[PDB]
């Protein structure tokens, strides 16, 4: 079926990827990191779409609008997803060790009184389970609710929608900066940057505008629908792709520029990232490959809002995400070898594959397009 | 015999009438509106889309040429100086400005076109002096014909005589 | 619907012409006393200044710089809120922008004025300034491209020409419907031949679908440029080793308090172009009301990152950072930022009342009040980490002078003096596309 | 309004060509505001020793 | 300056170089490098040297 | 601060306060993101009769104790102005040799000062933020360490 082929080969493939975590095993935790925060970007990226999608309220993307909504629920299913790294968790962050901060190692490192407090690894369960009261209530307040006013239509349709964003809207950018200050940022602590949380969230946000596109380029070409989403919706996920390529590029230029300038010891995440180990090699092909391309190439509008394109897009453009990631999370194991593993690569295409199986097997549950709905007339006969 | 003008105080009909006029008959070179009447060029005013971003090329390419040339020649080559151990025009600190001075020499590139197509600046208008243009932004939304092939005749004030025209001037 | 008005297309030419039509206002004749006499004490303390050197503002050398600078941050975090208006509204083309937006490049360009006098003048040697332009000079000599003080002049030489030039385009409709007015009505038959701005206009097909593209173009082509202006402007002090500096998150941080000072002022200004000389028809009061969310985002985005600040104190400082932050809390300015932070996060998680608070009178003063955090803002960010910075040797409060406060008042002067004058003068309302928006311009009739 | 301000592009592009071109075919900057035959106390004349 | 980069359009061998009347040899330029080849001069470029 | 029983213990203790990285080198001569196009590897600041001799100047701060004459040299070789009570009251001073002076208890225990004296000149640094930052170029690494 369309829902179990990504699931049954990703799954197949998951589950082959069971011998990383028995074979070569600190590699497939870390490919598992690169991997399930992926599939969080592109939970916490299009979930943040249907927030602002709502805030300064847009009738002229709705009928991409339901399509988000089914993919948040995946981050449930994340939790139990989380398991992979507990395990490993003791061997990861380096401050789980608890060899270090005044036992009698020869290493008493400035943790003791500083980070202690903020990080001790049963912290750690709270710090994360608090979060799934949080992005998963706001599925369960949200999808529960978006895939409900079409069979129910309610008086208030919307504005338990916008109730969501009055008071679950903030609490999402708090957790979303949090959560990289304690997934990403923590690998070498040795580091200290505020911009991190955003560049994770917009990191994000950037992908899983994508994904939801290229879904449609996918499902459009021998899908269920070809002509009834037109064209110049597209028009403004390019007009998403660029204002938010630059709020990427922005971010990952600024946390460049600030911190080639200075040479501070927190620049040591560069010093062993960005030069040395074959990878100045893939910062290179990264930007030239990350910001120009898809800036240059969508560009102008005569093809701009074309869907095979942009659909083309999706893939170079979430596919990178990999490559703009594993520029953070495994590096940090590979400094000495940069020698990428093939462990490295089955949890992307496998995660990717395994959300996206859950993804249309939802979507096979119940609706694509919302069967009533306000302006949804508005956004179609466009 | 400059032209014509139709008052047109529909503001839906200029999408529907002059989309007939452009198939039968001549091409009406020019239309009169003040604001987007909203989806014209879908099968009006004939054009895939603007033309000259074809003509911002050149706009982007010599701004980024400059700012990257301005330091080239700059901060290695001639004069340069141990600031700081800059390594000599080292992309980061050239971005803001080879992003940035790029927008202004290529936006006005951008503004220039803008004042060239059809050359802007002719306020000489042996048209605008109509007696009753001078209420264009109010009383009607109109249309216009310079003395193209199909030259403007009496057929023509006979086609926008049932385009339903408050009057029709003939400059 | 978007707009509250009972009108038609003709409505607004007769009214915006009623606000330009004839030279005969009291207030005005009044604002002009009190602004230019601010403008007057401005330049009287700003001359009095280089004939005799700068220690005559209240900077010691650890703060080099005070408020003069201070008030740069401000005087252009103040302006981008009117061009994003313009562009990012189109962006996303929110179809709402159209009631106010014709007036707030003023906001900026105006802004952006006594915003650039600054770094021409609270260097000492003003004289010597030229040399900072990559002019081919008078020996083999030009700028250095590492230093975003230059940075600032291309950007700000750069966005006081593209915000015009963006203002200029954006006003043409007006000198048209001017243009065309002063013939038949209006001042005199020699204000047509002063409205050659209009350029030629016609309103027609062939040149009216570039204007589009190319209000899209400056859309998508001085955001990008607004989100390096107001950042250039913050990488000057976070490409710092200074430890309340050197934190990544500020370019985001800074650009956010430009917002929230922005529209902090704009509602200030539309509140009094409301009441006297108003637009009720035109400035729904609904527009205000969609308005204060990207405040209030920006009522919330600011607070996120004073979170990051007193986080990463806590995460991972330097023993210094841990200190730089204590500082700003406890210490000399306990009255800045305990009010500050609490001024600026209060009041927005105080607004949130009674569906956003529409009520026009809590406008002016909450506007106000969530603006003065703006300029403690940046007299807390730039200075309360530049004394108490890597020695005690280096410790000194900051005692701003008499003259200090002449020069912000000043700036108050200048801004009012010369945003009035054009204004009186210009059109406010960006008449073009109101009537072309909401209204019935809509072909399904 | 008037006829022929198709002129008029011609002296806003040529002038500010020519605003150019003044510019710098005129700076001698450094050429003009140097030399000079100053009168000394004595004329020493290093012509004659 | 533009003696501190392109000196060897100038400079004379020091054997009386108070002459006035002195038009220098042919082949001047590659008679000179071979003394800022050995007498190594090294003109300067930077700050440090007149402005202090 | 540093005794002799300490001193004889741990000679590397200047570094103890602040050592360098996990692995990674001692932290003069620390490599910056660039090293290949350094611009000591380039020509341009490298070629001048100056490279033969790179200044530094320590202080042997074992003594040194507010004999204040540090300053006054400073002040008539490479010359200065005064200032008056009512203009350094606002706390800038013309006296470029700071020679800061600085209390150390035992975390308050009997207020016992034991004081330190230090001078502290610019420190003419190699990476030197100071140097990148004014835009117009007044200031350079130039030859010799000697960032003027
Ligand atoms: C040739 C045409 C020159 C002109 C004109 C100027 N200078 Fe020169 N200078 C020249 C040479 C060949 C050398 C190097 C000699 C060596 O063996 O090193 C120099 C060197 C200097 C220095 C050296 C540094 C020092 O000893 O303090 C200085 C300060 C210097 N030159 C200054 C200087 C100034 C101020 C000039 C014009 C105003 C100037 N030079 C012109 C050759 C030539
Ligand atoms: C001689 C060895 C020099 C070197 C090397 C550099 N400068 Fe220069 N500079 C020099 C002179 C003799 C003059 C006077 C020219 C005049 O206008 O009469 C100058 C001029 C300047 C100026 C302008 C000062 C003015 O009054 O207009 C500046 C700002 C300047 N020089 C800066 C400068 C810098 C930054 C250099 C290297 C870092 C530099 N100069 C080299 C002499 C010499
Ligand atoms: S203070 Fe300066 S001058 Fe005095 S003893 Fe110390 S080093 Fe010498
Ligand atoms: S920045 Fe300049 S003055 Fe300051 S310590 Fe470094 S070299 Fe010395």
């Amino acid at each position: 079926r369309i829902w179990a082929v990504p699931l049954a080969i990703g799954v197949g493939l998951l589950i082959v990827s069971l011998v990383g975590w028995a074979i070569d095993a600190r590699q497939f935790y870390f490919s598992y990191l690169v991997g399930w925060t992926f599939c969080l970007t592109l939970a916490l990226g299009s979930l943040f779409f249907v927030m602002i999608q709502h805030l300064t309220r847009a009738q002229w993307v709705v009928a991409v609008r339901r399509l988000p909504e089914a993919l948040v629920w995946t981050f449930p299913v994340l939790i139990v997803l989380f398991i992979p790294i507990l395990f490993g968790l003791h061997d990861l962050y380096h401050w789980t060790h608890h060899e270090l901060y005044d036992p009698s190692s020869p290493e008493y490192d400035p943790i003791l009184a500083g980070k202690h407090a903020y990080l001790n690894v049963p912290f750690f369960l709270v710090r994360i389970a608090f979060y799934f009261f949080i992005w998963t209530l706001l599925a369960y307040k949200l999808y529960t609710l978006s895939v409900r006013q079409d069979v129910d239509p309610d008086p208030s349709i919307p504005a338990q929608q916008r109730k969501v964003s009055a008071w679950g809207m903030p609490l999402y950018g708090v957790t979303v900066a949090f959560a990289s200050y304690d997934f990403l940022m923590s690998l070498d602590p040795h580091w200290y940057s505020t911009i991190f949380g955003v560049y994770f969230f917009a990191g994000s946000f950037f992908v899983a505008l994508g994904f939801i596109t290229t879904c449609y380029a996918i499902l459009v070409r021998r899908g269920t629908l070809q002509g009834i989403v037109r064209a110049p919706h597209f028009q403004d996920l390019g007009k998403l792709m660029f204002g938010f390529t630059a709020f990427w590029a922005y971010i990952a230029f600024s946390q460049y520029m600030l911190i080639w300038y200075g040479n501070l010891p927190e620049e040591t995440l560069w010093y062993r990232h960005r030069l040395e180990h074959g990878w100045e090699v893939l910062s290179q092909v990264l930007i030239w490959g990350h910001f120009v391309l898809p800036f240059l190439i969508l560009l102008p509008w005569a093809a701009k809002r074309t869907p095979v394109l942009v659909g083309t897009m999706g893939i170079w453009f979430a596919i990178i995400h990999w490559i703009d990631l594993f520029w953070v999370a495994m590096p940090v194991l590979h400094t000495e070898h940069m020698t990428f593993h093939w462990l490295d690569v089955t949890c992307w295409l496998g995660l990717f594959g395994v959300v996206v199986g859950l993804f249309f097997y939802r979507i096979s549950r119940h609706s694509l397009v919302p069967q009533n709905d306000p302006y949804l007339a508005r956004s179609l006969a466009l | 015999i400059y032209g014509l003008l139709a008052e047109f105080s529909d503001p839906a009909a200029l999408l529907h009438a002059a989309r007939q006029v452009r198939k039968a008959g001549y091409r009406h070179f020019d239309a009169h509106s003040p604001f987007p009447i909203h989806g014209m060029d879908e099968a009006m005013g004939l054009g895939n889309s603007k033309v000259a971003f074809i003509t911002f090329f050149t706009g982007t390419i010599a701004g980024f040429a400059l700012a990257w040339w301005m330091q080239w020649w700059m901060g290695a080559v001639d004069y340069p100086l141990n600031i700081s151990g800059k390594p000599f025009f080292a992309l980061p600190p050239s971005v803001p400005i080879i992003f940035e001075l790029t927008i202004l020499f290529s936006a006005l590139a951008g503004v220039a076109t803008m004042l060239a197509l059809n050359g802007l600046p002719r306020p000489y208008n042996p048209l605008f002096y109509s007696k009753n243009f001078m209420r264009v932004t109010d009383d009607g939304f109109f249309l216009f014909v310079a003395a193209s092939d199909p030259k403007f005749d009496p057929t023509a004030t006979r086609q926008l005589l049932e385009q339903l025209g408050g009057y029709n001037i003939e400059v | 619907v978007l707009v509250q008005g009972g009108l038609t297309f003709h409505d607004i030419t007769e009214l915006v012409a009623q606000h330009t039509e004839k030279k005969t206002p009291k207030a005005w004749w009044a604002a002009f006393s009190v602004a230019f006499l601010g403008m007057l004490t401005l330049v009287a303390m700003l001359a009095y200044q280089v004939w005799n050197g700068v220690g005559v503002w209240g900077n010691n050398i650890p703060v080099g710089w005070g408020w003069p600078i201070v008030n740069f941050v401000f005087w252009v975090g103040i302006g981008h809120a009117g061009t994003l208006i313009s562009a990012i509204l189109f962006l996303f083309r929110q179809r709402w922008r159209t009631s106010i937006n014709r007036a707030a490049e003023a906001m900026t360009i105006f802004a952006v004025i006594c915003a650039l006098i600054f770094p021409t003048f609270h260097v000492g040697r003003v004289w010597a300034i030229y040399w900072t332009l990559p002019i081919p000079n008078q020996m083999e000599m030009w700028p250095q491209f590492k230093s975003p003080l230059l940075w600032d002049v291309f950007a700000v030489s750069s966005y006081f020409i593209v915000s015009l030039v963006f203002w200029y385009v954006g006003l043409i409709p007006d000198l048209a419907t001017l243009r065309d007015r002063a013939a038949l009505m209006g001042r005199r038959l020699r204000a047509k031949i002063l409205g050659f701005f209009a350029l030629g206009w016609c309103g027609a097909n062939r040149h009216w679908r570039n204007y589009e593209k190319v209000y899209m173009l400056l859309a998508g082509l001085a955001t990008p440029l607004v989100l390096s202006v107001h950042s250039v402007v913050s990488f000057d002090f976070a490409v710092s080793i200074i430890p309340g500096w050197h934190t990544t998150i500020f370019p985001p941080y800074f650009v956010a308090g430009a917002i929230f000072s922005g529209f902090a002022m704009v509602v200030t200004l539309m509140v009094i172009a409301r009441k006297a000389y108003g637009l009720e028809n035109v400035i729904t009061i609904d527009h205000l009301e969609k308005m204060n969310i990207i405040m209030l985002v920006t009522g919330t985005m600011v607070g996120f990152a004073y979170i990051t600040e007193f986080f990463i104190a806590w995460y991972s400082g330097v023993p210094y950072e841990q200190y730089a932050f204590i500082n700003r809390a406890t210490g000399p300015y306990a009255w800045a930022y305990w009010t500050m932070m609490s001024c600026n996060l209060i009041f927005p998680q105080f607004f949130w009342i009674k569906k956003l608070r529409r009520n026009i009178p809590f406008m002016f003063i909450a506007s106000i009040v969530v603006n003065i955090g703006m300029w403690f803002e940046r007299f807390v960010i730039t200075i309360t980490s530049l004394h108490r910075d890597y020695l005690p040797s280096s410790w000194d409060y900051f005692v701003p002078t008499w003259v200090d406060v002449l020069t912000l008042i000043g700036s108050f002067g200048l801004f009012f003096t010369l945003f009035l004058l054009f204004l009186r003068f210009v059109p406010m309302v960006a008449i073009a596309e109101v009537k072309g928006v909401l209204p019935e311009a809509d072909p399904h009739f | 309004f008037s006829r022929k301000t198709n002129r008029l592009p011609a002296l806003s592009l040529a002038g500010s060509v020519f605003g150019g071109v003044l510019a710098v075919f005129l700076v001698w900057y450094y050429f003009s505001p140097e030399f000079y035959e100053v009168g000394y106390a004595p004329p020493y004349s290093h012509r004659i020793h | 300056l533009e003696c501190h980069r392109q000196p060897e359009l100038y400079l004379r061998p020091q054997s009386e170089i108070t002459t006035m009347g002195y038009q220098p040899p042919a082949d001047y330029i590659e008679r000179n490098l071979e003394r800022i080849r050995k007498e190594g001069i090294r003109p300067p470029t930077n700050c440090s040297a007149c402005h202090y | 601060l540093a005794t002799v029983e300490e001193f004889r213990k741990n000679p590397d203790f200047a570094k103890e306060a602040e050592p360098p990285l996990e692995g990674l080198e001692p932290w003069d001569q620390y490599p910056t993101l660039w090293e290949e196009n350094h611009p000591s590897k380039q020509p341009a600041f490298q070629d001048s009769d100056y490279y033969r001799n790179q200044w530094a100047m320590v202080i042997d701060l074992n003594a040194c104790t507010g004999c204040n004459a540090c300053i006054v040299a400073c002040d008539s070789e490479n010359n200065i102005p005064m200032v008056g009570k009512n203009e350094v009251g606002r706390g800038r001073e013309m006296h470029w040799l700071r020679i800061d002076r600085y209390f150390v208890s035992d975390e308050a225990h009997a207020d016992d000062p034991q004081i330190v004296v230090q001078p502290v000149p610019c420190m003419h640094c190699e990476n030197a933020p100071c140097e990148s930052v004014c835009p117009v170029a007044a200031t350079v690494h130039s030859p010799d360490g000697l960032n003027e």
